[PDB]
């Protein structure tokens, strides 16, 4: 997605 | 993708390296000031996570003396530290080797928004408290985090234990010791920091809170903008301008407003929103800075009574995670909050 995130991946992506 | 062995420093206590092997490195994000890193504990086979911070040739580490003091359950835990050097010179690394958590509450609550869907307010409860606490511990030393932020939330979503990371930004706050918030509090600012005030209080971190609160209820930031006057202009649209007394109380050196009246909070969140999740909001959103309830005022608040309930379980059926193991450290603003926090049957 779009936005300022601490990690690179996510499972909620 | 070879195997690393350092001689690294246990976070908690006197100073006791050991020999600590990891493998399987590799860049997973970074923090506010750090690139952090995955890797595996030869040992147990466990991931834990390092940020690599430079390391000053002449002035301490404010993050490392910061989290050797911290042992709380809902705060990441600093497991070892170590330094190491590259290439250059003067080119030493500070690597801080912490528990790994592998989501956070932003991406729980954008993947809700994004999917237009209302995280249940179960979830709501849970962060919130978990947040409530670590800011009651780190506040009862006197530390203010100053970068409150649900990327900041750390989150196992199955387990749904919280953890609060990132002391980048932290400081001790000293009463008769001005401070500044250049780059700090930039996520959701509090407003007397928008006022320019340097006497500001750990109540800093309660405003943040009340606008991680406000956004999980939303499913959107009540207060976007990217500068203070931004923000500014969105937080007079809910709480109207701020009164002379309410200046006062934010920054009494502010010399250089039309009386615009707040929204009724009512009519901010969408209908059904639980009208304690309201009432709790409207007590952290407060222009006077000791107005808003201490962390441990809010942890004890209504909208955290199902938490309290004997039958609590987690949608998935699991147990809920720790709620009631406190310490005196943790209870010391008010101790007597804890016949309210501990029910009789958790203790
Ligand atoms: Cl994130």
């Amino acid at each position: 997605x779009r936005g300022s995130f601490r990690f690179f991946e996510s499972r909620f992506c | 993708s070879k195997v690393t062995t350092v001689v690294a420093t246990p976070g908690q206590g006197p100073d006791r390296p050991q020999e600590v092997s990891y493998t399987d490195t590799k860049v997973i994000g970074n923090g506010s000031f750090g690139v952090v890193y995955q890797a595996k504990l030869c040992d147990s086979g466990e991931l834990v996570a390092i940020k690599k911070v430079l390391q000053d040739k002449r002035f301490k580490n404010r993050e490392l003396q910061i989290m050797r003091k911290l042992d709380h359950c809902n705060i990441v835990r600093l497991r070892y530290f170590f330094y190491s050097s590259g290439e250059k010179k003067d080119e030493v690394y500070l690597n801080l080797v912490l528990d790994y958590v592998p989501e956070t509450v932003y991406r729980v609550a954008r993947h809700y928004s994004r999917a237009k869907q209302t995280l249940p307010v179960i979830y709501v409860k849970l962060y919130m408290y978990q947040l409530f606490r670590s800011l009651a511990y780190i506040h009862s030393f006197g530390i203010c985090h100053r970068d409150i932020k649900p990327q900041n939330l750390l989150l196992d979503p199955d387990t749904a234990v919280l953890k609060l990371c990132d002391f980048g930004s932290a400081k001790q706050l000293v009463r008769g010791e001005p401070n500044v918030s250049y780059i700090c509090s930039r996520y959701y600012r509090a407003p007397e920091l928008i006022f320019g005030a340097t006497d500001y209080t750990s109540s800093i971190d309660v405003w943040s809170a009340g606008c991680v609160l406000a956004e999980l209820l939303l499913g959107q930031p009540i207060f976007p903008g990217d500068s203070g006057v931004d923000q500014l202009v969105e937080i007079i649209k809910v709480l109207g301008t701020p009164t002379r007394e309410q200046i006062r109380e934010m920054n009494p050196n502010y010399t250089e407003f039309p009386q615009i009246k707040a929204h009724p909070w009512t009519k901010v969140f969408r209908p059904r929103t639980p009208p304690e999740a309201i009432a709790l909001c409207s007590r952290l959103l407060e222009y006077t800075p000791t107005a808003r309830l201490t962390p441990l005022e809010a942890c004890a608040h209504s909208f955290f009574d199902e938490l309290r309930d004997p039958n609590v379980k987690l949608p998935n059926g699991r147990d809920t995670p720790a709620l009631f193991n406190f310490t005196t450290q943790e209870l010391s603003s008010n101790p007597p909050l804890a016949t309210i926090l501990i029910p009789p049957h958790a203790r």
